[PDB]
RNA sequence: ACGUACGACCAUACCCAGUGGAAAGCACGGCAUCCCGUCCGCUCUGCCCUAGUUAAGCCACUGAGGGCCCGGUUAGUAGUUGGGUCGGUGACGACCAGCGAAUCCCGGGUGUUGUACGU
RNA sequence: GUCCUAAGGGGGGCUCAUGGAGAACAGAAAUCUCCAGUAGAACAAAAGGGUAAAAGUCCCCUUGAUUUUGAUUUUCAGUGU
């Protein structure tokens, strides 16, 4: 059926927590005697710490020297 | 894909989380850079599955826009 | 103070009215006479209570009207005192300063006959007015007209005889 | 000059309420100058405010947005009757009970939409009001009546008004289950 | 000291294509020249949120806009390979556009006001060519 | 029967004075002064919008318990020392009487020993606010193009934050949805009034004389409008508050008290009413 | 309830887990003193926001009957009441009413003194803005008794009046006026009820000194009669409903810092 | 003190009539190109502040009839609770206290006031 | 037995029942004009103080017929997104 739900946002979050979600982030450690028992739905890709920049350098440099030199 | 919102065939399909044609699904769409009027980020949106996945081994999808 | 010029006398409005008591084409009809006369869109009314005696049932137009002001409503007045001879009646002037006067047949008044309109009469009621009717008309600050600065029948009935050379009996 | 003062029982605090409590006593003079007890009064108000300032500026903790700078209040801890009693689970009707009894799942949102799909017509229409299914063939042109039912049917009745004369039935039996419900749940 | 900048003080239409380049004028925040791909710059008052002036006559998308560093003149390189310098107190083109691009001009710099020499202006201009 | 009798009196209930004046919407009023998405407990400011037949009185004012308190006043009589001599009723006077009002109210805070208590917690981390008002336009009615949408457009270029639309400016397009801003600029700068002097000017000499007779006389024609309102809004800019004095007589305040006192009728006193009531009753009785 | 309008006011006005603010009734009886009538001005003007007033005279002596208050707090939504009256036993006299489920639950008598009465328009100063609540200040050893008595029930009906609404922020440009209400333990004690606007001034360190001038009104009392509430009503009343919002704590079970649910093992 | 704009009490301010208004301000007013809206530019909206006029609004004073608001009186009175406290087997009759009216009557009055800008 | 782009929501303009005086048919009762009209009409409830530039009544816009998210409350879940 046609809906007006279909073209709506389902999930939004603000900037100040993403932010905070970032420190948070920042500031786990690891716990042997605590256990996960249900995951937050999260946009992890924007909460996550992005790659290091040596790794970010080598996996382009191979399409970077292509397109420097065919 | 966060979640199956309505397969048009049968609610059990849509319980089951059944990926077909014409299939409604939630997918995130961090990477797409989507903003609200208020400043938000938009990660979570609707697409229709518009592909055979069982006969095509992929599940393709437009956002609803 | 009352030769003060703010004093005088002057037409506000002049409404006039047909009343058929029938919806339909007669009603078109004397809405197309009221268009024709007038030069505006006339108003459909409709019927506030059901009489069976009447023949006419609630939320029923039965009667078109038309308001007009400015020289029009002059010229139309003039008009309808040359189909009445210039001669009205005590009763017809109120004791709130307006009057007015109904005819029988709207061809007398200086319009051809057509056969698809048809005859109807109606009636003109003017409305006598001094300069400062805002106070009571206005959106901000509505108050109420002084007593001297009211119109009586007295004075719109000589007014209508010394500008309009009638007589009245 | 201070901004700081000092009394033999320290002051009480309920930030949600800006409430400040003075255990101290107020050493009233006894005399007849109203001036002085003013004076008196307004000293212990100054002392009173200052304090509230004080601790409202040290501990609670502060952010500046768009708006202006607002304070963080705790929840207010300066017990207050109220004006209403707490709301109360209602007692169960006939049908919860039963559902309840033989474990009848209450119905999906997605399940209970006054919505459905006519495929005669391929269509999106409401299973009941205004134009809904239940009042289907009211405003179609052909009807079909069968000659038994039509004989047994009443004169000046007509088959346009039949789904609207089940309707009210319908409508009348849920009406006197409801006050059946509502003067059981009264009389407990 | 500049305090941060937290609501829209004005919206102004008028262009037909999307925007390429803005630039405030050096004198005072009250004049803004925007280019666009509509072939027009144009000159906005931003004290009232009202256009000003409307620089018509390149070909091509309006890549930049530059003012000079005294203020007292506006020059427009666009994608039809031309350079035009306007005056933006009154509206209208000084001398002829400049020619000998053989591409798409991309960039403008003006020499700075202190560099003038020969009572003359020079500006340079960066090309695909 | 009788409508006015004594059960009638007794009963009547009276409006509000100002009802009775027909000076105040009160229904609008409640909503505009004691109403709030926020309960953070913070002063609140609205710009009075108000028109007279010869002057715009444009004011900010906080509502208090004992009665309202303005914050800052501007009219368009005082915008003769920034060099508007006629038309000061138009939209182009009402936007410098707004713009006027909001620089006014940013230099008397100081945003062109007692401290506040944001300045004592103030965060390291922590911006310059903007002035915010609402827009209060009485019963004036608010279809497109009226001036008090011209005054709160002349305060929120001034500085004022006034939440606002745009569908009621001058120029706007209700099928489109879009504010045509050169028609919004020729209001601004009061080229409509220009248009109006040429048109007369063409068609009806009479009318062009009755109409705008003095600025005929003090040599103010329609091209030069333009740019006398913007050396206005630019004087306005630079000297927010000039001192304008006015062609009325001036006398001392207390020398207004004993000319009006002159003038002022007393009140008859209790042996006065006494005695003209005993002058009626002998007059009664003779 | 077939009209939605009559519909919202019938939800509006049914309990709620989080109440309304409370609404306070302006009454007068049949005889009442000018002086009374400016100080039921004044408790007004303080809260203008979530009162309403009525304007006739009430043949109601609410020690001797509330039937008639009960009814006026069912129709009007109302859970305190202030109702004056005058008397040659008692002049000027202030009641106090707070009610409980369209019942009354506890009622105090205030006696004013007519001599050292101040109006708010006798002061000439700023004066507090239309809805902005103020700071409260109990001073004073009468507060603290440790029966229940005349004094600890006009504390908290006192605080209940200027209560204002509930909220979580406060910006610290409303921290401008405070209400001191002052009363010492002892023949009958006098109960000082003062308004006063704060002004802040540089003293050379962080906070700032607070410097305080009277806003008016000026109030002294002589607390009275008294209706104290019944036990079992009190303690319905007491109760304390958990929001919504109020997690039930869960033994070995924790959000952390991402909102994960954590579980513990020993 | 007067006027204007927002107000606070919301008739001491209301209902009806008469007299006067320096200054300025309000107001009536003039004109429908543009913005805008009606059957009617009546209302609303725009343009003029020139010209006429205090005739009306508005303000002040006066006047009747009502109405309304204060203070005393009623009066600590009726009435209501209480063997309450004295007799009376008791019911009750006084008295004691606690609460506590109203009618009638008398006297007074017919608006005070905040902010801002002017005269 | 008929009729309806459903109710609802927001914004704006207006004031009602009735009485007096008037207007060809029109005459107690049709429509139009003015004045007076604390609501005496309408709409809800059962006021001992509901609502008048409105909670009444007409225009403009939505009508999408029961949105999304939730680690939170309560109940349930052999089909636990």
């Amino acid at each position: 059926e046609p809906n007006r739900k279909w073209f709506t946002n389902t999930r939004v979050i603000s900037q100040d927590t993403l932010q905070s979600f970032r420190e948070a982030m920042a500031e786990k450690q690891k716990d042997p005697y605590t256990v996960l028992l249900k995951s937050n739905k999260l946009p992890m890709s924007l909460i996550r710490d992005g790659p290091k920049l040596e790794d970010g350098l080598k996996k382009h440099q191979a399409k970077m020297t292509i397109e420097r030199e065919p | 894909i966060l979640s199956v919102k309505k397969n048009p065939s049968n609610p059990l399909y849509t319980q089951l989380g059944v990926l077909t044609k014409g299939t409604i699904i939630e997918v995130n769409v961090s990477d797409l850079g989507i903003v609200t009027a208020s400043g938000k980020i938009a990660w979570g949106r609707y697409a229709q599955i518009t592909n055979n996945p069982e006969n095509d081994g992929c599940v393709n999808a437009v956002l609803l826009v | 103070k009352a030769q003060n010029p703010m004093r005088e006398l002057r037409i506000q409005k002049l409404v006039l009215n047909i009343s058929v008591g029938e919806s339909g084409d007669r009603l078109t009809r004397a809405a197309k006479v009221l268009e024709q006369l007038s030069g505006q869109t006339p108003v459909y009314s409709k019927a506030r209570y059901t009489v069976r005696q009447f023949g006419i049932r609630r939320n029923e137009k039965i009667a078109v009207h038309v308001t007009v002001r400015g020289p029009k409503a002059e010229e139309i007045l003039e008009r309808g005192l040359k189909v009445k001879e210039y001669e009205l009646r005590r009763r017809n002037f109120s004791e709130t300063g307006n009057f007015g006067f109904g005819i029988s047949e709207h061809i007398d008044l200086g319009i051809k006959y057509d056969p698809s309109i048809g005859i109807y009469g109606m009636d003109f009621y003017c409305c006598m007015t001094r300069p400062g009717e805002r106070v009571a008309k206005r959106r901000r600050c509505k108050s109420r007209i002084g007593a001297s600065h009211r119109i009586t029948r007295e004075e719109t009935i000589r007014w209508f005889k010394q500008r309009f050379d009638g007589i009245v009996r | 000059l201070p901004v700081t003062v000092e009394k033999p029982t320290p002051y009480t605090f309920d930030l949600g309420l800006l409430l400040a409590n003075d255990p101290n006593p107020v050493n009233v003079p006894k005399t007849t100058d109203t001036q002085v007890l003013e004076q008196h009064l307004a000293s212990v108000a100054r002392d009173g405010a200052q304090v509230l300032i004080n601790q409202l500026l040290t501990t609670t903790t502060i952010t500046a947005t768009k708006d202006g700078v607002l304070l963080t209040l705790p929840p207010p801890t300066t017990p207050l009757p109220r004006e209403k009693p707490v709301p109360q689970p209602k007692p169960e009707t006939k049908w919860q009970a039963f559902a309840r009894r033989r474990g009848i799942k209450p119905k999906t949102r997605e399940q209970r939409r006054n919505l459905q799909y006519n495929p005669t017509t391929g269509q999106w229409e409401r299973k009941w009001g205004y134009k809904g299914a239940n009042k289907r063939g009211e405003t179609d042109p052909i009807i079909e009546v069968s000659a038994a039912k039509e004989a047994m049917r009443p004169e000046g009745t007509s088959v346009r008004g039949d789904k609207r004369r089940e309707i009210r039935a319908r409508v009348k039996k849920n009406q006197k289950q409801m006050l059946r419900n509502q003067r059981i749940a009264a009389e407990k | 000291k500049v305090h941060a900048v937290s609501r829209l003080a004005h919206r102004i239409p008028g262009h037909g294509q999307p925007i390429l380049s803005c630039q405030f004028s050096p004198v005072s925040s009250s004049r803004l020249a925007t280019g666009s791909g509509d072939n027009t710059a144009r000159i906005w008052d931003t004290d009232s949120g009202t256009p000003k002036f409307t620089l018509k006559g390149h070909t091509g998308w309006v890549l930049g806009v530059s003012w000079s560093p005294d203020g007292k003149y506006l020059a427009t390189c666009s994608m039809d390979t031309t350079v035009r310098v306007w005056d933006p107190e009154s509206g209208k083109q000084v001398n002829q556009e400049f020619r000998g691009h053989a591409k798409w001009v991309l960039a403008l710099a003006w020499q700075p006001y202190h560099l003038w020499r020969d009572g003359t202006a020079r500006l340079a201009s960066a090309s695909k060519d | 029967k009788l409508v006015k009798n004594s059960a009638y009196y007794s009963r009547f209930q009276t409006k509000f004075k100002r009802r009775r004046q027909g000076k105040t919407d009160y229904y609008a009023r409640k909503r505009l002064i004691t109403q709030a998405k926020n309960k953070y407990n913070a002063p609140k400011y609205r710009l009075v919008v108000r028109f007279t037949n010869r002057d715009i009185i444009t004011q900010m004012v906080t509502s208090e318990i004992n009665g309202d308190k303005i914050f800052a006043a501007a009219y368009s009589h005082e915008l003769r020392a920034y060099g508007i001599n006629h038309g000061l009723t138009n939209w182009a006077a009402a936007y410098a009487t707004g713009l006027l009002l909001a620089r006014r109210v940013l230099a008397k805070l100081g945003l062109d020993g007692e401290y506040t208590l944001t300045e004592a917690a103030e965060t390291e981390d922590g911006e310059r606010r903007p002035f915010k008002a609402i827009l209060d336009v009485g019963l004036a009615r608010t279809s497109t193009g009226a001036r008090v949408f011209g005054v709160m457009k002349g305060a929120s270029d001034g500085g004022i934050f006034i939440p606002h639309s745009e569908n009621r400016f001058p120029g706007y397009d209700i099928e489109t949805e879009e504010l045509d801003t050169e028609v919004l600029k020729k209001y601004i700068y009061g080229g409509h009034v220009a248009e109006y002097m040429e048109t007369l000017a063409d068609d009806d000499e009479e009318r062009y004389k009755s109409q705008f007779v003095k600025y005929i006389e003090d040599d103010v024609e329609a091209d030069s409008l333009e740019e006398l309102y913007a050396e206005a809004h630019k004087q306005i800019r630079a000297d927010p508050f000039r001192k304008y004095v006015s062609d009325a007589p001036k006398k001392s305040k207390e020398e207004w008290k004993a000319e009006s006192l002159k003038y002022k009728k007393a009140k008859l006193s209790r042996e006065e009413r006494k005695a003209r009531v005993e002058a009626k009753i002998k007059q009664l009785l003779a | 309830p077939r009209n939605a309008r009559s519909k919202r006011a019938l939800e509006k006005r049914a309990p709620k887990i989080v109440e309304n603010p409370k609404t306070c009734l302006f009454l007068r009886g049949t005889t009442c003193s000018q002086i009374t009538q400016d100080a039921m001005n004044d408790l007004y003007a303080m809260r203008q926001v979530h009162a309403k007033r009525f304007h006739k005279k009430n043949a109601i002596h609410p020690f001797e009957d509330a039937t008639s208050l009960c009814f006026f707090s069912e129709k009007n939504d109302c859970s305190l009441m202030v109702f004056g009256s005058s008397n040659k036993k008692r002049p000027h006299t202030l009641t106090f009413v707070r009610m409980f489920d369209y019942k009354v639950l506890d009622m105090l008598e205030f006696y004013l003194d007519p001599d050292t009465y101040r109006s708010i328009s006798q002061f000439k100063t700023s004066k507090i803005p239309i809805g902005m609540r103020p700071m409260m200040v109990f001073a004073g050893t009468a507060f603290e008794s440790p029966v229940p008595n005349a004094f600890t029930m006009a504390k908290s009906m006192l605080i209940d009046f200027f209560r204002g609404e509930p909220s979580d922020k406060i910006d610290v440009e409303g921290l401008r006026f405070v209400v001191v209400v002052t009363a010492d333990e002892p023949q009958k004690p006098i109960l000082r009820l003062r308004v006063y606007g704060i002004r802040t001034k540089r003293s050379g360190t962080r906070l700032p000194r607070v410097e305080v001038e009277e806003h008016g009104p000026r109030m002294d009392f002589r607390l009275g009669r008294m209706r104290e509430p019944d036990p079992a009503m009190l303690k319905e009343a007491m109760k304390k409903a958990k929001t919504p919002q109020e997690e039930r704590t869960k033994k070995n079970i924790s959000m952390d810092l991402l909102g994960d649910k954590i579980g513990r093992i020993h």
